[PDB]
C-alpha cells in the first residue's frame, strides 16, 4: 500500500508537468499574437546565421 | 525509379553503380532476366547487391532496376500444403512451366491467382476496424482461415462484398479512406509482427517422443535448439516432431538440407493423417525448402520466410510450430558473402552480426495475444550442425545462451543404434517448473516428484560410471549394481525408441507416466529386497523384466490392461523372494 | 539548435559515413533521423578531418544517401539520475518501461565512472545477509566486496539471482548498535535476457513488495549490442551515486557477464581492429576492470556497494577467459553444480570449490556471532571428508568401515538436504547456525576438532 501512494503520487507529478508543457506549447504556438514576434524572429535568425560558418542559404516562411 | 547499370560481377554479388536514392535491403532487378537481387552496402552512388539466383553469364552493363521495397511476402489463403523455394514462389507452378530443373529468371505469384475461394463476411458497413481484426472467413482444407486487416490499416468500413465465391485479389472490404483490401497483404520479412501482448508458457508442447516430452520438456511458446554430428539424428528426430506433435500447423523450413529428405515429406506425408482431426497430414505443414545447391544468399530469405508465415498463422489464432533445420548453413551463407564484402570477419570466420541476427530471430516466438484479441503461439526448433562436431562454435554457443529446451545429440549413442540419440548429461530444458502445475492438472497428480526420481536415478548411474570404469562392475556391492541395472533398464526401455514401429512411434504421456512407474516400482521394491538379503542375479533374470521391455511396444488403445497387468505382476513377483 | 549533418556516404551493414563533420566529439550519441521519419540512435567512433563514423545501435532499413541525417544529442552519454528512481524499469539507455512519467534528473552524470582513489578506500568490514544459508555461513557476502556466481548452462541462476535480490538485507541488530535506519538498495542489471526471464523477472518483483526498494535495468537480446554495453555502466552509476551521496547500502546484481562479453567482442570486431586470446579483444581485462572496481566502502561516506555478478561459464571450465578473468578480479567465487541440481537441490551451491576470500575479515566477534568462522571451517572439512568416504564406500561395502566415517557418511548426506536444500524460504543468520550446529551434533564431541571449547561446550547437543 505505500507503494500503491507513492505510484500514485508520481502519476500526480507527471500531469502537472504535462500541463506546463501544453502550457508552453500553446504559449509559442500562438506567439505570432504579439508585437515583438518580429524581434525574436529576427533574433533567432540571427544566431542561426551566426553559429554556422559558411552559411549561405536560409529558409523561412514567406511570412 | 533507381535503374542503373552493373560494375562488377563476382560469385552471387553484383556491384551497380548509377544507384543513388535506392535504399538498404531493397529488391532489385539484376540483368536482363530480371534476378532478383537485394541492396546492401551502399557508397557513392554504387550499390552492392547479392543475388537470390546465380549470375553465370550476366555481363557489365546490364541495367540493375530497384524496386523500393524490402523482401515482401504475401500472406493470406493457400499456402498450406504449399511448397517453397527462398523467396517464395511455389516449386510445383515452376515444374509445371518448367522442366524437371530449376531454371533462373522465372516468375510466379506466391498464391493462384484464380482458385476461388468460399467468403463468409464478418464485418456490417459502418464497422471500426482497427489492425489484426478479421474481416471474414474462409473454409480452407478443414481450416478456418480467417482474413485479418494488415496491422497497420485503420478506419471505417463503406462497403463488404457479399458471401460466395471469390479469387484471392477481388476487393472483399473497402475503408471509406479509399483502401481496398484484398485477401492477401504483403509483408517485410525482417520486421517482426506487431502483437498485442506477450504471455508467459503455462502449456507443453507434446513431442511424442519420450524422453522430449517428459525429461526435457518444451512448452508452448518455447525455442528450443537441438545440435548434433552428422548422422547423428537431427532430420530423423525433426520429421518425427512434425509428423506427431500436437500443433495446428507446422512450417518446415529446410534451410540448406539434401533434397532426398524433403521428397520423403512430399512423398510420404499424404498417407498419414493429422492426429487432432481427420485432415491428411500434409494439409497442417507449409514446407518451403532452399537445398544445397539451390542458390547460396536464398538460405536468409529461407529462415525470414518461414518464420514471418508462422507470424502470420499465430496471429490467425493458430498454434504454429516451426522446425528449422541447419541453422548453420544459413551462418555460413552469411560468411560467404561477408567474404565478397571484404568485411572483417569475426571468430572462426563469421561476420559480427550473426549473433544479433540469432537473437533477432529466436526471440519472434512466444505464446502471444494478438492484435485481434485471441490467443496464439509460434514455437520453434532450431537444428544447429557444427562444422567439427564440437558445442563450441559461435552458432552453437551463441544459440546456447539465448534457448531454452537445448537437446544435445551425441554419436557414441549413434554408432551404436541407439536412437534418439540424446546425450542426457549435457542436455537441459529450463520450462520445467512452469510446466508443473499443467502436469499435475492433466497427467496426473504425483507426476513431478517421479519425474524427478528418475532425474536421480539417471543422475546416481552417471555418478556411479566413474568408479566402474576405473575397477570393472567387479566390486560394486549389491546395491549399486542394482542402481546401474535400472538405469541401464531406463535407457534401453524408456528413452529408447525407434520412430519406425508403427505402435511406439507416438507416445502420449499417459503411456510415459505408466512406464516410469512401473520402474520406480520394480527398483523400490528390488531395493526393499535387496536389503532382506537375496542374490541381485536372481533379480536380474525375472519374468517381468522383459515384460517392462516390452511395456513401450503396446498400443495406446491397450494400454491400461497392461498396466494394471503389469502393476499386479511387479508387486507379486518379489513376494515369491 | 540542431544541426543536421546530412550528406552521408557509406552504409554498411552496422556502419555509416557522414561528410563533414568537425564538430562531433569521439563518443557521442546521435539520432539518425530515416527519409520517413524513424528515429535510430547511433554512437560516434572515429571522428575525422575529413569524415565522422557512426556506429548505428539499431537494424539498418530505411536508409540511403539522399533523405538521411545525423543530428547530435548529449556529446559524451550521461544518464540523468534523481533518488526518485527506485520503482522504475529501464531499457539499457535509461528510459522507462513501465508507462510510468519520465524522472525529472536531479543530476545528471557521465556514465563512463571515475575511478576511486586507492588512498580514500577504507576495508571491507561488515557482513550482508542474503537469506542462503550456504553463502551466508560458509563464504559470506562483506559489504564492499565483488563475488561472482559462476553458474552453468541449465543451472537456475535467474531464480537464485532473485532470490537473493528480494530477500538480502543489512541487519543492524547484531553490529555494535548502529542507527537501525541504514536504507538498503538492489540495483539489478540484467544484461542479455530472454523475452521469458523478462516477464520472470518483473513479475517475481511485483509479487512481494520488492521492487519498492530496487530498481531494473533490463535488456531483452533483440535490443541493440551497443545498449547492452552501456548497460552496467548505467547501474553501477546509479548505485554509486545512490550510496556515497546519500549513505544508501546498495548490492548490485549483474545478470549474465557471458552476453557482456559476448557483446563486447562483437563490438570489437565491428571497431575494424584485431582480438585478442581465444578471439576476445585484448584489452577485456581492463574493460572488466573498469566495471567490477567500481564497488567497496569508503573511508569516511556511511555507504558502500556490494556486487554480485552471476555469469554462466562456456563450456564448464574455469579457464575460459570470462571466469578467467572474473575470478582474477573479483574475490573468490560461489559455484553452482549440475550435480546437486540433478539430485534434485535448490539453491545448488556446491560449497567445496567455493570460496569467498573476505570472508575471514568480515564474521566473528561483534559482527555476526562469535563461533561463525570456526563453524564454517569444521562444516567444510566435515563435508570435504564425508564427500570421499562416500565415493568410498560403492565399493567397500557399508559394514567394513568403522563407526567414525560412518557418520560422516550420514552427515554428509544429512547436510547436502538440510542445510543446502533451502527450498525458498528465507533463513536468516541465526537459523542458520543453529542449523549448523544440529548438523555438526550428528559428530561426536573432540571429533570436531577444529572448533574451540567453548563453543563445543554451549552450542552442541542439538536435534
Ligand atoms: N527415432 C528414431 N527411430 C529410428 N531411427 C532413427 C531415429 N532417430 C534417428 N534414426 C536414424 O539415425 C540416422 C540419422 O538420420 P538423420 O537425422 O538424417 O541424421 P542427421 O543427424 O545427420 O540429420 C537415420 O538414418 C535414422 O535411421
Ligand atoms: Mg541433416
Amino acid at each position: 500500500g505505500e507503494l500503491l501512494v507513492a505510484t500514485a503520487r508520481t502519476q500526480a507529478r507527471g500531469e502537472v508537468l504535462e500541463e506546463v508543457r501544453r502550457r508552453v506549447r500553446e504559449a509559442l504556438e500562438a506567439l505570432p499574437q504579439k508585437p515583438e514576434w518580429p524581434e525574436v524572429v529576427r533574433k533567432l535568425a540571427l544566431e542561426a546565421l551566426e553559429a554556422l560558418p559558411g552559411a549561405k542559404a536560409l529558409v523561412a516562411n514567406p511570412e | 525509379m533507381i535503374q542503373g547499370v552493373i560494375q562488377k560481377i563476382a560469385g552471387p554479388a553484383v556491384i551497380a553503380k548509377g544507384m543513388l536514392g535506392a535504399r538498404m535491403y531493397d529488391i532489385c532487378k539484376v540483368g536482363e532476366e530480371g534476378l532478383v537481387g537485394e541492396i546492401i552496402r551502399l557508397d557513392g552512388d554504387t550499390a552492392f547487391v547479392q543475388v537470390y539466383e546465380d549470375t553465370s553469364g550476366l555481363k557489365v552493363g546490364e541495367p540493375v532496376v530497384s524496386t523500393g521495397l524490402p523482401l515482401a511476402v504475401e500472406l493470406g489463403p493457400g499456402m498450406l500444403n504449399g511448397i517453397y523455394d527462398g523467396i517464395q514462389r511455389p516449386l510445383e507452378r515452376i515444374r509445371e512451366k518448367t522442366g524437371i530443373y530449376i531454371t533462373r529468371g522465372v516468375v510466379v505469384h506466391a498464391l493462384d491467382r484464380e482458385k476461388k475461394w468460399a467468403w463468409t463476411p464478418m464485418v456490417k458497413p459502418g464497422d471500426e476496424v482497427r489492425g489484426g481484426m478479421v474481416l471474414g472467413t474462409v473454409p480452407e482444407f478443414g481450416f478456418t482461415h480467417k482474413i485479418l486487416v494488415p496491422p497497420d490499416v485503420r478506419g471505417r468500413v463503406k462497403e463488404v462484398k457479399p458471401a460466395g465465391e471469390y479469387t484471392v485479389e477481388e476487393p472483399v472490404v473497402v475503408l471509406e479512406d479509399g483502401t481496398e483490401l484484398k485477401m492477401y497483404h504483403t509483408w517485410p520479412v525482417r520486421r517482426a509482427r506487431p502483437v498485442q501482448r506477450k504471455l508467459d508458457p503455462n502449456t507443453p508442447f507434446l513431442t511424442g517422443m519420450r524422453i522430449l516430452d517428459v525429461l526435457f520438456p518444451v512448452a508452448m511458446g518455447g525455442t528450443a535448439a537441438i545440435p548434433g554430428p552428422f548422422g547423428s539424428g537431427k532430420t530423423v528426430t525433426q520429421q518425427s516432431l512434425a509428423k506427431w506433435s500436437n500443433a495446428d500447423v507446422v512450417v518446415y523450413v529446410g534451410c540448406g538440407e539434401r533434397g532426398n529428405e524433403m521428397t520423403d515429406v512430399l512423398v510420404e506425408f499424404p498417407e498419414l493423417t493429422d492426429p487432432k482431426t481427420g485432415g491428411p497430414l500434409m494439409h497442417r505443414t507449409v514446407l518451403i525448402a532452399n537445398t544445397s545447391n539451390m542458390p547460396v544468399a536464398a538460405r536468409e530469405a529461407s529462415i525470414y520466410v518461414g518464420v514471418t508465415i508462422a507470424e502470420y498463422f499465430r496471429d490467425q489464432g493458430f498454434s504454429v510450430a516451426l522446425m528449422a533445420d541447419s541453422t548453420s548453413r544459413w551462418a555460413e551463407a552469411l560468411r560467404e558473402i561477408s567474404s565478397r564484402l571484404e568485411e572483417m570477419p569475426a571468430e572462426e570466420g563469421y561476420p559480427p552480426y550473426l549473433a544479433a541476427r540469432l537473437a533477432a530471430f529466436y526471440e519472434r516466438a512466444g505464446k502471444v495475444i494478438t492484435l485481434g484479441g485471441e490467443e496464439g503461439a509460434v514455437t520453434i526448433v532450431g537444428a544447429v550442425s557444427p562444422p567439427g562436431g564440437d558445442m563450441s562454435e559461435p552458432v552453437t554457443q551463441s544459440t546456447l545462451r539465448i534457448v531454452g529446451a537445448f537437446w544435445r545429440l551425441d554419436a557414441s549413442l549413434a554408432f551404436r543404434r541407439h536412437f534418439p540419440a540424446i546425450n542426457w548429461n549435457g542436455s537441459y530444458s529450463l520450462f520445467t517448473s512452469a510446466l508443473d502445475p499443467w502436469y499435475r492438472e492433466n497427467v496426473a497428480e504425483d507426476y513431478p516428484e517421479l519425474r524427478d526420481a528418475i532425474s536421480e536415478l539417471l543422475q546416481r548411474e552417471a555418478g556411479l560410471q566413474e568408479i566402474v570404469q576405473l575397477v570393472g562392475p567387479d566390486a560394486l556391492q549389491d546395491a549399486e549394481r542394482l542402481v546401474i541395472e535400472v538405469g541401464r533398464i531406463i535407457r534401453e526401455d524408456f528413452l529408447q525408441q525407434n520412430a519406425y514401429h508403427e505402435v511406439d512411434a507416438y507416445c502420449s504421456m499417459k503411456k510415459a507416466y505408466g512406464i516410469m512407474k512401473m520402474i520406480l516400482a520394480f527398483y523400490k521394491e528390488a531395493e526393499a529386497a535387496i536389503k532382506r538379503g537375496v542374490s541381485i542375479d536372481e533379480i536380474l533374470q525375472l519374468p517381468v523384466l522383459e515384460r517392462i521391455g516390452r511395456a513401450r511396444y503396446v498400443s495406446e488403445e491397450e494400454f491400461p490392461a497392461y498396466f494394471e497387468e503389469a502393476m499386479k505382476e511387479i508387486q507379486g513377483a518379489f513376494k515369491a523372494l | 539548435l540542431k544541426k543536421e549533418y546530412t550528406g552521408i556516404t557509406y552504409i554498411s551493414g552496422p556502419l555509416l559515413f557522414v561528410e563533414n563533420a568537425k564538430d562531433l566529439a569521439y563518443g557521442a550519441i546521435v539520432d539518425i533521423k530515416d527519409g520517413t521519419g524513424r528515429v535510430r540512435g547511433g554512437q560516434v567512433i572515429e571522428v575525422s578531418e575529413e569524415y565522422a563514423v557512426i556506429q548505428v545501435f539499431e537494424e539498418t532499413t530505411g536508409l540511403d544517401l539522399a533523405t538521411t541525417s545525423v543530428s547530435l544529442v548529449e556529446d559524451v552519454a550521461r544518464l540523468g539520475v534523481s533518488k526518485e528512481m527506485l520503482g522504475r524499469r529501464f531499457n539499457g539507455i535509461g528510459k522507462p518501461i513501465d508507462g510510468l512519467p519520465p524522472i525529472t534528473p536531479e543530476k545528471r552524470l557521465p556514465i563512463t565512472g571515475l575511478p576511486l582513489n586507492p588512498v580514500a578506500r577504507r576495508k571491507p568490514e561488515q557482513f550482508i545477509q542474503t537469506g542462503i544459508s550456504t553463502i551466508d555461513v560458509m563464504n559470506t557476502l562483506v559489504r564492499g566486496q565483488k563475488l561472482p556466481i559462476f553458474s552453468g548452462s541449465g543451472l537456475p541462476a535467474n531464480e537464485i539471482a532473485a532470490q537473493i535480490a528480494r530477500q538480502a538485507t543489512v541487519r543492524p541488530d547484531l553490529s555494535g548498535e548502529g542507527e537501525k535506519e541504514e536504507p538498503f538498495a538492489v540495483v539489478f542489471a540484467a544484461m542479455g535476457i530472454t523475452q521469458r526471464e523478462l516477464s520472470y523477472f518483473i513479475q517475481e518483483f511485483e509479487r512481494t513488495g520488492a521492487l519498492s526498494r530496487s530498481v531494473l535495468f533490463l535488456n531483452k537480446a533483440d535490443d541493440p549490442t551497443i545498449e547492452r554495453i552501456l548497460t552496467p555502466r548505467m547501474a553501477l552509476t546509479v548505485a554509486e551515486y545512490l550510496a556515497f551521496e546519500h549513505d544508501y547500502h546498495v548490492l548490485v546484481i549483474l545478470t549474465d557477464m557471458t552476453n557482456y562479453c559476448e557483446a563486447l567482442r562483437e563490438i570489437g570486431a565491428a571497431r575494424e581492429e584485431i582480438p585478442g586470446r581465444r578471439g576476445y579483444p585484448g584489452y577485456m581485462y581492463t574493460d572488466l576492470a573498469t566495471i567490477y572496481e567500481r564497488a567497496g566502502v569508503v573511508e569516511g561516506k556511511k555507504g558502500s556497494v556490494t556486487q554480485i555478478p552471476i555469469l554462466s561459464m562456456p563450456d564448464d571450465d574455469r579457464t575460459h577467459p570470462i571466469p578467467d578473468l572474473t575470478g582474477y578480479i573479483t574475490e573468490g567465487q560461489i559455484q553452482l553444480s549440475r550435480e546437486l541440481h540433478r539430485k534434485g537441490i535448490y539453491p545448488p551451491i556446491d560449497p567445496l570449490p567455493s570460496l569467498s576470500r573476505l570472508m575471514n575479515n568480515g564474521v566473528g566477534k561483534g559482527k555476526t556471532r562469535e563461533d561463525h568462522k570456526q563453524v564454517s571451517d569444521q562444516l567444510y572439512s566435515a563435508y570435504a571428508n564425508g564427500v570421499d568416504i562416500r565415493k568410498l564406500v560403492a565399493i567397500i561395502g557399508e559394514d567394513a568401515l568403522t563407526e567414525n566415517d560412518r557418520r560422516y557418511l550420514q552427515f554428509a548426506d544429512a547436510f547436502e538436504r538440510f542445510f543446502i536444500n533451502q527450498g525458498q524460504q528465507n533463513r536468516s543468520i541465526e537459523e542458520s547456525l543453529q542449523i549448523a550446529w544440529a548438523l555438526l551434533s550428528m559428530l561426536p564431541q573432540g571429533e570436531l576438532k577444529r572448533i574451540s571449547k567453548d563453543h563445543i561446550g554451549k552450542y552442541y547437543g542439538q536435534k
